[PDB]
């Protein structure tokens, strides 16, 4: 997620800081959404691999 | 067979009318940019000093600062550079002249007419042009007014082709003020100029009085007002001796301490002579020891050291005092006077200010701006004003400018060609031609239609309109009387007659010859 | 319609502006509150560190000459302002670049250069509308001016302390009232190696970086000074002198009277009452004497040899005492006095003195500068330097103006509506030259990591009513008010960039070619 | 390459593979990708990281 | 655009500042502390001189990259203030440069990390 | 620790440019490009003259050939080469102006840089931009699907794309050429046509407008017998790929004559099978006889005996377009030569074209010929080739509009409000790809820009005042007034465009730039 | 930036515009001594073929022989060659009136008109030019006598520049002769050219 | 160079200087000829100066 990041441009930090915790507790598909520039379930978001 | 050493040559006739010419014409579309009130400028950069570089639009340096092999291309770079010499513009308008000049005659070579045909006919065309231009000239004598604003009229063409275009209305009064303190004298040497970074170029200004580039002693006086003024070569640090180098042979040192005691009271009488005269300021272009400054604060006398010969010039014309020496007679020195000196700094020092001056003789422009290249050519460019404006007080004639005038010496070259019949009047149109091509240049670099704008404007001579002109914000035939587009005399005329001469000595030329450069 | 037959000039144009873009990207690192130094390494072999712009162009050997341009550019504004050079310089590369879209937008550049001062004119005037007058007696906003400046170089370390430093001195300098543009040569600069720049310090007297000669006497208390040019050793004339030998008493008197002679100079010295001596480089002849220093040592006197001349002026400014020249005029009267004067020890063994406190106050002060990098001290003396000229740039116009690319984000859309207004081309040119100005806080923007574009659009629309009070914040990351955010520049500052930014821009475009010389 | 022939790549794999590498450990790093590629496709760049 | 030699940006010269520190601290990082291992230099000509004490390695160690020049400096003002230490203070420095630049090794602003670093 | 140690070989010559300042440097090169291109558009346009690495010169326009012939080194100009290359073998001229829309774009893409967006947002952009452009345009298509029998839509097509080559001298007459021979060799039931049944022929001398399309083929062989006649008025043809010899199985043979008798058999036999060729070619009933390859002289003289004229070593190609032009077929043997494959023409004639030089052949068969040539005649071998390669243009460009039939109004009227279109949605943009809209906008304007610049006009005014004019009128049919004429209905001027032509090059070229934007990072070893 | 291997060069429309009119210039006034009646003639050498030479009058050869570098000498002499291909003299005329062409075309890009309009107006001119010429034509058709009367003035006319001039009406009486042997065959071919020494130039015939 | 309708020389010192003159005097003295009757023709003319 940081690479994928900077190469977006954005606060990794806050994105990864968000991340843990949101990803604690709240959900287990949650991970870095480029054009929203913040967290989603990419994989409601049709992120598959 | 071989004749000469290796590494010379022997162009006969062809080549070395084919090389001169493309040298001639090379110089001459080199220059043509900057020519005209819409003229572009130069940069010319050193090979390596640093990389010295000046910004340019005086032809005259650009020709200087070029180094050039082919002679032609020389001969005509050193006529530039004399042309400068007696007017500062136009050397542009000389180089360019010859060059179409040049341009033509070769022309006129493929018809294979002799050149000394084309030397001879010439030389009956510039007789007549010149003729034709005295007849064009108009005097202003007593007429103050009308003169005064004919002397800003020619400030204002001769500077609108440097940057200072964009403020011409500024610099033309500083000129116009600068020429009149001189009260004729055509030492502009009395006019200093003065450059320092900082400001707009808007911001450079003529002080009300005059200003110097030197430190104070210790703490005499900052400011001084009444000031009375005193100025001399007489060497101080360079404690004063016999120069012939006798020597001190003394049998004890108590005889060489009572020398140095005498040296030291000689110096304070010397100064105690100085101060007999009662005056405040005190200069000299040599240095001065601390010594005698020590006596000068005890006095409290102000006392500026190691101003050279040219500030020493200029101090003793604005304040009227008589530059001296040994100050044996007060009666038989006359001082100098001023109403205030005091310090002020500009942009990062601190300057000799001096203000309420009994003489106007001298006079110093501050020039703010924005680059040492700025500046160098605003100072440039305001040297040549000054001397052409100068020149302007010697002669107190003018000639409309605009392309008008020598438009005018084509139109009765044209007409005087009717009359020549022969093969001379081919070159008689031929030069005509070539005249006419000047103003063809400048609306050209106007971005104007060039080929209709001259052909409307001879249409206009030759009808007889010798005021038309043409107009440089517009693009347009019109009055220059109403514009007051002119310019010295003495300038356009020196232009023909060098061109004609040069012209001349080039065409003559049939054979280069190099020796083999050592 | 007419035909443009050359495309040289525009190819060199072109030339010339990519360079200036390059080099004004080049530098666009360094800038604003979040601002990144650079470090040059000399082919001398010397290294420095730089943040400041001026510098920094300094030491590049630029070859391209529009950059040197540039760089002189850069200097003039350090000469007037301190930063804002890295600003100058960055609009003038916007500029230049929006020029490029002009010249493809096929506009002849003299156009350009005349809606160039008219958008200059605008730019002036609504500068002067915005901004803050402010007394100078106002410590606290003198102070927020300071920590304005420093915290954009390395020296934002210690800004907190620096900050007061600075103003503290500046005020000890000026005359509160006269609102001249007090000189910074007034102010000595110490680079000490060694310490922490924490450990930087004020001294409101004197400090000699040079060192004692007297061994023994280290501290002294109510200290007399006096300063001596004469030198003490045995006399030689400025002329040609020798001692001739030929007799039986002829040594002894030699040598005896020799030691007389300086027993009678150190003995009147005493006299006066003096206990601290300072003595001036004579490298011409004799300096101090050894006999005469064991004298001294022995009447326990303080003693300095060494002492360049170009530092007697700020010496006697500053502890108030005219030099003495020769030993009749060496009288109480003029000996100085000091509430203390002694030889600090630091640098573990690298030792310095200071002189502090003194009933004469001097206007003129000193900074010691400390740290432990040759460098940064090298870096923090610029920024200090540059801090005291922005203050003195208040000094010159008591204006205030909120940082933080606010100014010319107002500019940009005051610049954008009035083109809007405007017809002709020129409307164009404006727009350009408001989309230029844009540059400053995108630049801001990306060295704060922020999101450029966003930023920069939403802070316009904020401003839309949102005046320049609100700009772009550091420390939130975000765009707020920066005027409570304590971040304000003098008006001088960007005033004194945006004019020589377009007279530089207006004169590169008068250039078309440039021409290899000798 | 030396041949003058340009080659744009995005898969990471493709990159290696151009980079002739001659420090011996990294050209374990350059198998992998090969491995990968051959395997399953993008992330060799992934794989690398 | 600068004649007579190239420049570095970014990325590159900071991990070149960061490789150069790494370098001098391995330099002397085996001779601190009650186990310290002593250097010795053949000089060119045989004219030896061991010594521990970083400062003195470091003076008669040559250097030209910049940052290390910065490090000896300090190594020897450090010698110049209390004698030793330059067993401790370079590796000091190096480490500390390290850890930071691999924080903005990542992206993280220099200037934060010089706030946190005048905190520290 | 502090070492150097080797990663790539040649470690010290690999250079390497990275980020920001290779795009700006990319950026720069390409920008280059398009300076070296702009001066090629448009019908004020000038072309370019090239320098062969053999020496060899070549004037031309054609933005492929310009980009072709250079010798470039930098990689994103080899980029643009093979761009111009692919376009134009795609549709043909175009490439007049791609990599100006390539350049142009790139520029402004730069200038979008400055503000630091990221390169792939200006992309994404930029293909959004693409998409309406190409929707808006072929909304605001014309078309002649609509047309009648399409004689001179087609002609002012042709009469448009050769506005910009030399060879408009007679350009009427090449357009009618171009078309003519076009629908004739066009498959219309496929919406194809192979331009090998075109046989394009340029020889020197003569005039330029004395250049003709032949229906029939033109061959470059004289008669095989210089004796044989000149002209001949009936055209029964026959066409034979076995030599005129005995034959011989290719297999690895040879006899073995061992007496007297076995030696005069095979001499018999040597005449014998002349006399049975000729035989069977005379009773074939053909009048005139065509060979791939070369003759025994003593059947040359056999062949003369009975009024049959014929040509030898004859080249493949031109051998089946002879077929094909006749109707005939290609017989192996004499023996299975009869009369129904024998070829047939109206006209056949050797012309001594070249004042002193050898001769050329044509067979002017009157039927219909599903292949035909043209003939192009002129004072300069580079205006021959100049020549060649503007008709081949002209015949890829009818093609396309074969393939479809419908056509966009040329003189920039097009993608000016392809741009006013991109500017209305960029105000329904929502956010940073509004940039990139209003970016691609004023990137694409560039054409009019470079139309009126190359026509001497102040470029800005005459764009500013086609916009006006666009916006308070609704037709997309006013561009620049290339040719002075005051009118900006290029629909009355008949300035006209296929909409596949700015269609493929608009979508290429955005493709193209996406790329260029996509790329970061260098790697170039030192030659 | 540099863009294209090292060895090439890129002018762009003043260097241009003056190397092309340069060569121009100088292939027109090196042929322009043999041109008119009263022409003169060059001589041409072999760089190293035992010094194969070419006395010369004729221009095409000229320019076949020479080597140019320059590209629009190249083309002109290509021209050239064309020409000859099509009459055998005026290649001289052609390349003399080309290169003239050139020249005054140089001295009106210092006039400062754009080149496009300067290919129109020559486009015209030259279009009106050649229809003035076609109205100046005579014909001469069964009219043997006044036929065979102008043909041997063509003879004596393009004869009389190279060297054979001194001998015009005799190599007339040859040319006319032969040509008219040919019963209209334009096959030069027909007419064999043998040469060998010996005796003077008069002594040859037909 | 002889006559009134005579033609002058323009010489090119060795260190670079110019000179245009018809006095054949000069033009010989001048000139860097190295054939010995030349040089004795260039004193000739000095002579007759």
């Amino acid at each position: 997620p940081r690479q994928l990041c900077d190469n977006a441009g954005f606060d990794a930090t806050n994105i990864l800081n968000k991340l843990r915790a949101r990803h604690a507790q709240g959900g287990t598909w949650y991970g870095v959404d480029i054009n929203n520039e913040d967290i989603a379930d990419n994989f409601e978001a049709f992120v598959w691999e | 067979v071989n004749i000469f050493k290796a590494g010379a040559d022997e162009e006969r006739a062809e080549t070395a009318r084919l090389t001169s010419f493309i040298g001639a014409i090379a110089i001459g579309d080199l220059v043509k940019s900057t020519l005209g009130p819409k003229g572009m400028d130069k940069i010319l950069l050193s090979s390596g000093r640093d990389a010295s570089l000046m910004v340019t639009n005086d032809g005259a340096t650009i020709l200087k600062n070029i180094g050039v092999d082919n002679p032609a291309a020389k001969v005509l770079v050193d006529m530039s550079r004399v042309q400068d010499d007696e007017v500062g513009d136009g050397t542009t308008s000389v180089t360019v002249l010859a060059a179409e000049l040049l341009r033509e005659a070769e022309s006129l070579i493929a018809k294979k007419i002799h050149p000394q045909t084309i030397i001879a006919g010439w030389r009956e065309a510039t007789k007549a042009a010149r003729e034709a231009l005295l007849s064009s000239a108009v005097d202003h004598g007593s007429d103050e007014v009308k003169f005064r604003q004919d002397l800003m009229n020619i400030a204002g063409t001769t500077l609108s082709s440097k940057l200072l275009t964009h403020h011409k209305d500024h610099f033309t009064k500083l000129a116009v003020e600068a020429v009149l303190r001189l009260k004729g004298s055509g030492n502009l040497e009395a006019i200093h100029i003065i450059k320092k970074l900082g400001g707009s170029l808007a911001d450079s200004y003529l002080d009300e009085g005059f200003l110097l580039d030197k430190k104070i002693g210790v703490n005499q006086p900052k400011r001084i007002e009444n000031a009375k003024i005193l100025i001399a070569n007489t060497g101080m640090d360079t404690d004063k001796i016999k120069i012939f180098g006798s020597r001190v042979r003394v049998d004890s040192t108590a005889k060489v301490a009572e020398i140095e005691h005498a040296e030291k009271e000689k110096m304070k009488e010397k100064v105690e002579r100085i101060l007999k005269h009662g005056i405040n300021c005190f200069i000299n272009r040599q240095l001065i020891y601390n010594y005698p400054e020590q006596l000068f604060g005890a006095a409290g006398v102000m006392a500026i050291e190691h101003a050279d010969f040219a500030g020493v010039e200029r101090l003793a014309l604005v304040t009227g005092g008589e530059i001296a020496s040994t100050f044996d007679h007060p009666e038989l020195v006359k001082l100098g006077s001023c109403k205030l000196i005091e310090e002020v700094m500009i942009g990062e020092d601190k300057l000799i200010h001096f203000s309420g001056v009994a003489l106007g003789e001298a006079c110093t422009i501050v020039l703010r701006g924005a680059t040492q290249q700025i500046l160098d050519e605003a100072e440039r460019s305001l040297h040549d004003a000054l001397c052409v404006l100068a020149q302007t007080v010697k002669d107190s004639r003018t000639v409309y400018g605009g392309g008008c005038s020598e438009m005018l010496m084509a139109h009765a070259v044209t007409q005087l060609a009717n009359r020549t019949p022969g093969k001379e009047a081919v070159a008689m149109e031929s030069y005509a031609k070539a005249l006419r091509m000047l103003p063809t240049i400048i609306a050209d670099n106007a971005g104007y239609d060039s080929a209709d704008l001259v052909a409307q404007l001879r249409a206009a001579h030759s009808e007889g309109n010798t005021t038309a002109g043409l107009d440089m914000r517009e693009g347009t035939i019109g009055d220059m009387a109403i514009l007051g587009i002119t310019e010295s005399f003495q300038v356009k005329r020196q232009v023909l007659l060098s061109a004609a001469e040069a012209a001349e000595v080039i065409l003559r030329v049939d054979n280069i010859i190099k020796a083999a450069p050592r | 319609g007419a035909y443009q037959d050359r495309d040289k000039p525009a190819q060199i144009r072109f030339s010339n502006i990519s360079a200036a873009k390059a080099v004004a990207d080049a530098i666009r690192t360094s800038l604003g509150p979040k601002g990144m130094d650079k470090m040059i390494q000399d082919g001398k072999g010397d290294v420095t560190i730089t943040n400041d712009g001026a510098t920094i162009l300094k030491q590049m050997q630029v070859l391209h000459p529009a950059a040197r341009m540039l760089v002189e550019l850069s200097k003039a504004q350090d000469i007037e302002a301190g930063d804002g050079t890295t600003s100058v310089v960055i609009i003038a590369g916007s500029l230049l670049d929006s020029c490029t879209k002009l010249l493809q937008k096929g506009i002849h550049p003299t156009i350009i250069s005349e809606s160039f001062q008219k958008a200059l004119e605008k730019g002036i005037e609504i500068l002067t509308d915005m901004s803050r007058p402010v007394e100078l007696s106002d410590r606290e906003t003198l102070l927020n001016s300071a920590t304005t400046s420093l915290n954009s170089k390395v020296v934002s370390q210690y800004s907190s302390l620096l900050s007061p430093m600075s103003v503290n001195a500046v005020m000890k300098v000026i005359d509160p009232a006269t609102a001249t543009s007090v000189d910074l040569r007034d102010i000595k600069i110490v680079k000490k190696l060694g310490g922490t720049i924490d450990d930087c310090e004020l001294v409101e007297g004197l400090v000699l970086t040079q060192k004692v000669s007297n061994s023994g006497i280290t501290r002294v208390e109510k200290a007399k000074i006096g300063l001596i040019q004469f030198c003490l050793s045995a006399p030689k004339t400025d002329m040609d002198n020798q001692i001739v030998v030929s007799d039986y008493a002829q040594m002894d008197r030699v040598l005896r009277e020799e030691r007389a002679y300086i027993l009678n100079l150190v003995k009147q010295i005493k006299k006066t009452g003096c206990n601290v001596l300072l003595i001036q480089k004579s490298i011409l002849r004799d300096a101090l004497s050894d006999l005469a220093l064991h004298f001294l040592n022995k009447m326990k006197i303080m003693v300095i040899k060494d002492i360049e001349r170009e530092d007697i002026e700020f010496i006697c400014k500053t502890i108030g005492t005219k030099p003495v020249a020769h030993i009749d005029q060496f009288t109480a009267d003029m000996l100085g006095s000091a509430e203390l004067a002694e030889e600090v020890n630091l640098n573990g063994s690298g030792k310095l003195l200071k002189i502090t406190g003194c009933a004469s106050p001097g206007k003129t002060v000193t900074i010691v500068v400390r740290g432990s990098n040759k460098l940064v001290i090298e870096e923090a003396e610029r920024s200090i330097h540059d801090a005291l000229c922005v203050i003195r740039c208040l000094v010159k116009k008591r204006a205030l103006i909120a940082g933080g690319g606010a100014p010319e984000i107002e500019l940009a859309l005051r610049l954008t509506e009035y083109s809007r207004t405007l017809s002709g081309m020129e409307s164009y040119c404006v727009r350009a030259f408001a989309d230029a100005m844009e540059v400053i806080p995108s630049t801001l923007a990306e060295n704060a990591g922020l999101n450029p574009i966003s930023t920069v659009t939403e802070l316009r629309n904020r401003h839309a009513q949102g005046e320049k009070t609100a700009g772009i914040n550091v420390r939130k990351g975000g765009i707020s008010n920066i005027l409570e955010e304590l971040v304000v520049q003098p008006l001088l500052v960007s005033v004194s960039a945006l004019t020589l930014a377009t007279e530089t821009v207006r004169s590169i475009l008068k250039i078309d070619d440039v021409v290899n010389t000798r | 390459d030396g041949r003058g022939k340009a080659t744009i790549s995005n898969d990471g794999a493709t990159i290696l593979k151009l980079l002739d590498v001659v420090h011996p450990a990294a050209k374990t790093l350059v198998d992998i990708a090969k491995s990968q590629d051959a395997e399953v496709g993008d992330g060799t760049t992934s794989v690398t990281l | 655009l600068s004649v007579f030699g190239d420049r570095s940006t970014g990325e590159t010269i900071r991990s070149q500042n960061v490789m150069a520190a790494a370098s001098i601290a391995n330099i002397v990082k085996s001779s601190l502390g009650p186990v310290g291992l002593d250097k010795m230099l053949v000089d060119d000509i045989g004219d030896v001189t061991i010594t521990n004490d970083g400062a003195t390695i470091l003076k008669l160690l040559e250097v030209e990259h910049p940052a290390a020049k910065v490090l000896c400096e300090l190594a020897d003002l450090q010698d110049k203030e209390v004698g030793d230490g330059t067993t401790s203070v370079v590796i000091i420095a190096a480490e500390l440069l390290k850890n930071a630049d691999e924080l903005v090794k990542q992206k993280i602003h220099p200037t934060s990390v010089i706030s946190g670093y005048r905190l520290a | 620790y502090g070492r150097p140690f080797l990663i790539i070989k040649d470690q010290d010559r690999k250079s390497r440019l990275m980020g920001l300042e290779a795009l700006k440097s990319h950026i720069m090169a390409a920008k280059a490009v398009a300076n070296t291109m702009r001066t090629s558009l448009g019908p004020n346009g000038l072309d370019k003259m090239m320098v062969d690495k053999d020496g060899d010169v070549t004037v031309t326009n054609d933005g492929a050939t310009i980009l072709s012939m250079m010798d470039v080194d930098h990689q994103i100009a080899k980029l643009m080469v093979e761009l111009s290359k692919s376009q134009d073998d795609e549709i043909g001229d175009g490439t007049t102006g791609v990599v100006v829309l390539a350049g142009a774009l790139l520029e402004e893409a730069e200038q979008l840089l400055d503000r630091g967006i990221h390169p792939i947002r200006i992309a994404d952009g930029y293909e959004q931009a693409a998409r309406v452009a190409i929707e808006h345009l072929d909304k605001i298509s014309d078309s002649v699907l609509v047309d009648i029998k399409d004689t001179e839509p087609l002609i002012q097509t042709a009469k448009t794309t050769l506005g910009s080559k030399v060879v408009n001298s007679c350009h009427r007459q090449m357009a009618e050429i171009a078309v003519n021979a076009v629908l004739t060799v066009a498959d219309m039931e496929r919406r194809d046509v192979d331009f090998e049944l075109i046989k394009v022929e340029g020889k020197v001398g003569g005039r330029l407008e004395d250049t003709k399309l032949i229906k029939g083929v033109i061959v470059d062989k004289d008669f095989s017998h210089p004796q044989m006649p000149k002209k001949v008025e009936d055209a029964k043809i026959a066409i034979l790929t076995c030599p005129f010899e005995p034959p011989k199985p290719k297999t690895k043979h040879k006899l073995d004559v061992t007496s007297v008798e076995d030696y005069k058999a095979l001499q018999k036999y040597e005449k014998e099978k002349f006399e049975e060729m000729i035989q069977q070619i005379k009773e074939t009933g053909a009048n005139l006889a065509i060979c791939q390859w070369g003759f025994d002289d003593e059947a040359n003289h056999l062949l003369l005996q009975n009024n049959l004229p014929a040509v030898r070593w004859v080249g493949g190609p031109e051998i089946e377009l002879i077929a094909i032009a006749t109707g005939g077929r290609i017989v192996p043997r004499f023996s299975e030569l009869t009369a129904e494959k024998l070829g047939f023409a109206g006209l056949v004639q050797e012309i001594s074209f070249g004042t002193t030089k050898d001769k050329m052949l044509v067979i002017e068969q009157c039927k219909n010929s599903r292949a035909v040539t043209i003939f192009i005649r002129g004072g300069n071998k580079m205006i021959i080739e100049e020549a060649k390669r503007s008709l081949h243009d002209a015949l890829c460009v009818i093609r396309n509009l074969i393939r479809d039939n419908r056509v966009v109004y040329g003189g920039g009227a097009a993608e000016i409000s392809c741009a006013l279109a991109v500017s209305q949605e960029a105000d329904k943009c929502p956010t940073l790809e509004q940039y990139a809209m209003r970016a691609f906008a004023d990137a694409l304007e560039v054409i009019p820009m470079a139309l009126s610049e190359n026509s001497g006009m102040n470029p800005i005014q005459t764009m500013t005042e086609v916009r006006a004019r666009q916006v308070k009128e609704m037709n997309p049919a006013l561009g620049i007034d290339c040719l002075h004429k005051g009118t900006n209905d290029m629909k009355q001027q008949h300035v006209i465009e296929t909409l596949i032509g700015k269609k493929q090059q608009i979508s290429l070229a955005t493709q193209m730039v996406r790329m260029i934007l996509k790329i970061d990072d260098i790697r170039k070893p030192g030659e």
